[PDB]
């Protein structure tokens, strides 16, 4: 059915524990497990260190006390930050009762303290966070019962139980940007006033320069503002896939900020995935339209009245919020919600997979890879949830069979990583090493970034449709043009992207 | 009137009215006013406490474009004494619901004004306030726990807790008394639900380590049912700094007349303890507490005039939230309460002792319980009943009940199947009785309140009784006849210097 990848390295655990990328570089990435957490190396997936925090067995029996399983009940590390001053912000859910540590310099523990509201009790991939400027940004649960949603700074909280701030959220990803701090997460509608148990994708957003409102409100955000992410096919008959799944860091295409994202279908729909890329501009011009009107028992209302809006915008980071007036921190808090919603890239989905058996889970781009002809094509990496990785492209052909530009997807390849059913939770690129790490619940596996050395054959090389790889005609091995030099004049190399793959085959003589 | 002792009329609308428990002096929170007074209803200070400038659009600080500030009344809303630290606790409606701590000596001297918002600002919501052991420290210091009405008339309003406990430190005077990060001291209702599903909070008191309030409201948040009106009874644990024991069942109190009768509206309750009787039936130690309520079917919201005199004790109270509390843990279920946050299913928990003093965890923490405790009524009655109060100086309880028209009652509870009236009078015709009504320290005298008035009202008189057949005939518990004087009183003013046994007849016990 599908072609099997050519594995470099593979860090293997039970299936018992549940890994979660907690920091990531070109050299190292550190994985939080059910009792430990590792400093690997990218080089062979070798462990180079370990930091071992178990609950206490005390603890542990108040877990199951309150009805969970023992798979529930450990200290799962989920979150990680290097702090500035050489000191190791280390937080684990410590079988839902979430502790937060401090390893001084070898480590040797230096503060112990509760963590509820920065840092999850379940292990589930429902949270995130973000250590941003010194201070860490987290959106989780603070309960044990997992109703009560928040997104905390120090000092500065959503509002407890209300729904119209978050409604029983699924966090994807936290993004930093610009003195803001931007949320990713799947969220229950309740906006439309006939509203029936439809989720929705949002992307939300506080100022870092947040200090609260005057009086009581200075202990709850005077920023808070969430937009809908729009990843729908366009056209006559529109097609939505409203769950976000994943999301990437900001990517630098050219002189445009992206950021590429995972959506699927709800359950008892059409099942099917799509990838969308969202311009940053675009997700912060959202923030500077109109608002969304509450609920009301009347129900028949254009979004909020434009004269309700004071002087100075809700949302501007103000430099001390505590001035702000009574009148405008209880509009932000009964206004959360913009009007527009935040458009994508090519106002389609660059990829997209209906009724299919498997669904997408994980996003990874290369981004800027020079072709050939000189163009740059982002590569984007997708997962899906029984262990393969799409890679593909995206040419924008001008006027190739109509008057409006014709999108299209060039599937590079679809290969197995993982065994049959394993789920692809993360990916992790490294450009220098030309590895991409696959990352499921128990295993880390390493495979090419880029298969230019593997192939052997002209057709291959050719139908591959890599913007990086080409046919050299000199030599007769498939080379990549990272490394190689064309000069524009010479008919050495050979690639063929906008044709179909059969057409770049017929290219290659004899 | 020879019962009636000394009647002190005054100028405003009361409100409150509490007696020191060891000076006996009488506080009285009015309209406007405030008023100190000795043991026999002697005027000692009076404190003008309003009007004042005032708008509910506007705080103390900062009053909003286009609204202004107008002459209002002060309603008052609380009237607490501090046993450790001599000061008395007043809480007006003005200024969205500001507390003064006042000197208990001279109640004129002001020592402490709060800005916090503490109290309903209406003339009409309901505000319940009774000081008792709580956090910060392990229960050394008492606080105040509060339960407020959401008075929906200002943006203020959604600040202020539903149910809260409040320190009394002078340094966090007012503030809630424990309070993190995702919990606390407090339950508020939900920005859904604040609007439209209103609390009555009618009485409040503490027992056994846990704290109560006695509650009317919807049985229902959602609008998929019917509106009905029930009583509920709200509880935490005092050593609870997180309000994880919050926890409510409701409260019947079911008759058999006319099919099926449910007086769903409760009006005035009252904490007391019982007889050496009435204890045997309720399976209790006498230095045990119950409750007694009073009770009015509803039309709606609205009390009719057909009431019911109810009592519940305390061991069948904590049996009963044991109950609720049990099963939930048992995972059989919705956990309730969905008016705070939407209601998830009771989780299946390992819990092998709860008990009644169970005091609350993480799982299945806000719990609202729906197997009510129920009562039958010892007696019912044709006309709206607004206080209660009971006394078992003599070896009976008797039950003092205030009625809508100025009335006093009293009803005598051999058992919890048995009991009658044997007086009633009028206190104050054509103004009702206040909920607020309290005796004298040795149960002799009792402070009735109307509109306008306080009437002392003496527990018993015999000595007007002169035959015999009189004494007997009135059937006063309180009242025997000795053989040798011709005295109608208690056995204790008898002298048992006769030899016969029958020297002091009760008036079920023999004839005269
Ligand atoms: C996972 O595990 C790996 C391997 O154990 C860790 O990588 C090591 O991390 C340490 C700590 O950061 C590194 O030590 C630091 O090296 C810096 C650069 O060293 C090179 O360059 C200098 C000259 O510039 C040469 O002399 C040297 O031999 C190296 O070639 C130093 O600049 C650092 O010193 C500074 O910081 C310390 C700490 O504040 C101060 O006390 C010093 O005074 C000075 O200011 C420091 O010595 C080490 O080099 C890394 N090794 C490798 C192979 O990369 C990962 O850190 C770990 N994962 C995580 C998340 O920590
Ligand atoms: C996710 O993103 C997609 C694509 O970006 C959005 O799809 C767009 O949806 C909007 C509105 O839902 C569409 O705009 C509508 O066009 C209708 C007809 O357009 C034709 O007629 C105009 C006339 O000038 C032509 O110029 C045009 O080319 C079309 O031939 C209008 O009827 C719509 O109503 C508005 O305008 C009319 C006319 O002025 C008024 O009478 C109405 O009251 C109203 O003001 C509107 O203009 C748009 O065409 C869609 N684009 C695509 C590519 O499909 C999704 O809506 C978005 N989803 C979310 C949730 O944001
Ligand atoms: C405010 O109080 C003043 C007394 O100082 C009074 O004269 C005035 O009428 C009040 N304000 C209004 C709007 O009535
Ligand atoms: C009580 O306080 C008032 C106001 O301060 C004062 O006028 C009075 O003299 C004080 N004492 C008595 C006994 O009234
Ligand atoms: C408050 O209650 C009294 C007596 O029931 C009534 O006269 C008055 O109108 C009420 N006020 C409001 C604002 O409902
Ligand atoms: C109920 O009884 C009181 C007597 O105190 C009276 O004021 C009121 O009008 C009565 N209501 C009805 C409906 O009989």
């Amino acid at each position: 059915q599908t072609k099997q990848d050519k594995v470099l390295a593979h860090f293997i655990g039970n299936s018992t524990d549940y890994f979660k990328i907690l920091d990531h570089n070109d050299e190292f990435v550190l994985v939080g497990a059910k009792d430990v957490i590792y400093n690997v190396s990218l080089n062979g997936l070798k462990e180079i260190a370990r930091l071992e925090w178990h609950s206490t067995d005390a603890d542990r029996e108040l877990c199951a006390l309150k009805g969970k399983h023992e798979w529930d009940c450990h200290n799962y590390l989920r979150v990680y930050a290097l702090r500035p001053n050489g000191e190791v912000l280390l937080c684990g859910t410590n079988s839902y009762k979430p502790r937060c540590r401090h390893y001084t310099p070898r480590y040797e523990v230096s503060r112990d303290v509760e963590a509820q509201g920065l840092c999850p009790y379940s292990p589930a991939h429902n949270s995130t966070y973000a250590f941003a400027d010194g201070h860490l940004y987290s959106a989780t649960v603070a309960d044990f019962s997992g109703g009560d949603p928040l997104i905390y700074r120090e000092n500065l909280r959503t509002e407890q139980y209300d729904l119209k701030q978050l409604n029983q959220p699924d966090f994807v990803g936290a993004i930093e940007r610009n003195g803001y701090v931007l949320f990713f997460f799947r969220e229950l509608s309740m906006e439309v006033m006939n509203f029936g148990k439809a989720v929705y994708s949002r992307v939300a957003r506080v100022c870092k320069n947040d200090r609260g409102g005057p009086y009581s409100h200075g202990k709850s955000w005077t920023s808070f503002l969430k937009a809908r992410l729009n990843c729908s096919v366009p056209g006559e008959f529109p097609f939505y896939f409203d769950e976000i799944q994943a999301i990437s860091p900001i990517v630098e295409s050219g002189s445009k900020s992206l950021i590429y994202a995972v959506f699927t279908t709800s359950v008892n729909a059409i099942p099917g995935s799509a990838v969308c890329a969202f311009n940053v501009d675009d997700i912060l011009a959202a923030f500077d339209g109109e608002f969304k009107s509450q609920k009301d028992s009347q129900s028949h209302w254009l979004p909020v009245e434009r004269e309700q809006v004071p002087k100075p915008r809700p949302g501007q980071c103000v430099e001390d919020s505590r001035t702000l007036t009574s009148i405008a921190v209880n509009f932000i808090k009964n206004h959360p919600l913009m009007e527009e919603a935040v458009p994508a890239v090519h106002g389609r989905p660059l990829l997209t997979k209906v009724n299919l058996h498997h669904r997408l889970t994980a996003i990874a781009v290369h981004p800027q890879v020079k072709s050939l002809s000189g163009a740059y094509y982002d590569v984007i990496y997708s997962g899906t949830d029984d262990g393969k990785v799409t890679k593909f492209i995206n040419i924008l052909s001008t006027h190739p069979n109509s008057t409006v530009d014709r999108l299209k997807t060039v599937v590079i390849s679809e290969m197995q990583v993982l065994p049959l059913g394993t789920p692809i939770r993360e990916l992790v690129i490294s450009t220098s090493k030309n590895s991409l790490v696959v990352v499921s619940d128990g295993s880390l596996v390493s495979v090419p970034l880029h298969h230019c050395s593997h192939i052997v054959d002209c057709l291959g090389c050719l139908s591959l449709q890599d913007p990086i790889c080409a046919w050299d005609l000199q030599t007769h091995e498939c080379k990549n043009l990272a490394t190689s030099q064309h000069k524009f004049g010479t008919k050495t190399y050979l690639q063929s992207l906008n044709s179909t793959k059969k057409a770049a085959a017929l290219l290659c003589p004899h | 009137n020879s019962t009636i002792t000394n009647v002190a009329a005054f100028d405003t609308k009361l409100n409150h009215l509490l007696v020191d428990t060891i000076t006996g002096r009488v506080f009285v929170g009015g309209v406007n006013r405030l008023y100190q007074l000795s043991p026999d209803l002697e005027l000692s200070e009076t404190v003008k406490t309003g009007p004042q400038n005032d708008s509910v659009e506007c705080s103390i600080l900062d009053c909003p474009l286009n609204a202004v500030r107008s002459p209002t009344d002060n309603y008052n809303k609380v009237l607490l004494i501090d046993r450790a630290t001599s000061r008395l606790i007043a809480c007006g409606s003005l200024f969205q619901g500001t507390c003064t701590v006042r000197n208990l000596q001279n109640v004129s001297i002001i020592e402490h004004e709060v800005p916090d918002a503490v109290v309903a600002n209406d003339a009409n919501s309901s505000t319940v306030a009774f000081i008792a052991p709580g956090p910060p420290q392990h229960p050394v210091t008492n606080v105040m726990y509060v339960g407020v009405t959401y008075t929906n008339n200002s943006p203020y309003r959604s600040e202020i807790p539903a149910v809260a406990s409040r320190s009394l430190e002078k340094t966090k005077m007012f503030q809630i008394a424990s309070s993190a990060v995702t919990t606390g001291t407090r339950t508020f209702i939900n920005s859904y639900a604040r609007e439209t599903y209103f609390v009555n909070y009618v009485y409040g008191f503490s027992s056994e380590r846990f704290s109560y309030f006695l509650t009317t409201q919807l049985k229902h948040s959602h609008h998929s049912s019917p509106k009905e009106y029930i009583t509920k009874l709200v509880r935490i644990c005092q050593e609870d700094s997180n309000y994880y024991s919050y926890t409510e069942i409701p409260v019947e109190c079911i008759s058999d007349a006319q099919g099926g009768t449910k007086f769903n509206l409760v009006q005035a309750g009252f904490l007391g303890k019982p007889s050496s009787d009435l204890a045997q039936s309720l399976g209790i130690s006498i230095q045990d507490d119950v409750l007694f309520a009073v009770f009015s079917k509803g039309e709606g919201n609205t009390p009719t005039n057909n009431s019911a005199l109810c009592i519940y004790s305390l061991k069948s109270i904590r049996r009963k939230f044991m109950q609720n509390i049990k099963s939930c843990f048992n995972g059989s279920g919705m956990r309730g309460l969905d008016f705070i946050s939407p209601s998830m299913p009771c989780v299946l928990t390992k819990l092998q002792t709860i008990g009644e003093d169970f005091c609350g965890l993480d799982v299945n923490s806000p719990l609202g319980g729906e197997t009510p405790i129920t009562s039958v009524p010892v007696a019912m009655f044709n006309t709206k009943l607004t206080s209660v109060a009971a006394t078992s100086t003599s070896g009976y309880t008797v039950v003092f009940v205030g009625t809508s028209d100025g009335f006093l009652k009293k009803v005598v509870i051999e058992s919890s199947s048995i009991a009658n009236e044997y007086a009633s009078f009028a206190v104050d015709l054509g103004s009702e009785i206040n909920r607020d009504m309290q005796f004298d320290n040795q149960n002799l005298y009792i402070y009735v309140m109307s509109k306008t008035k306080v009437s002392k009202v003496k527990v018993f008189d015999c000595s007007d009784y002169k035959t015999c057949g009189d004494c007997l005939g009135a059937r006063d518990p309180y009242c025997g006849w000795c053989s040798l004087e011709n005295k109608c009183s208690p056995r204790s003013n008898c002298q048992d210097d006769a030899n016969d046994p029958l020297y002091w007849v009760s008036y079920k016990t023999g004839k005269c």
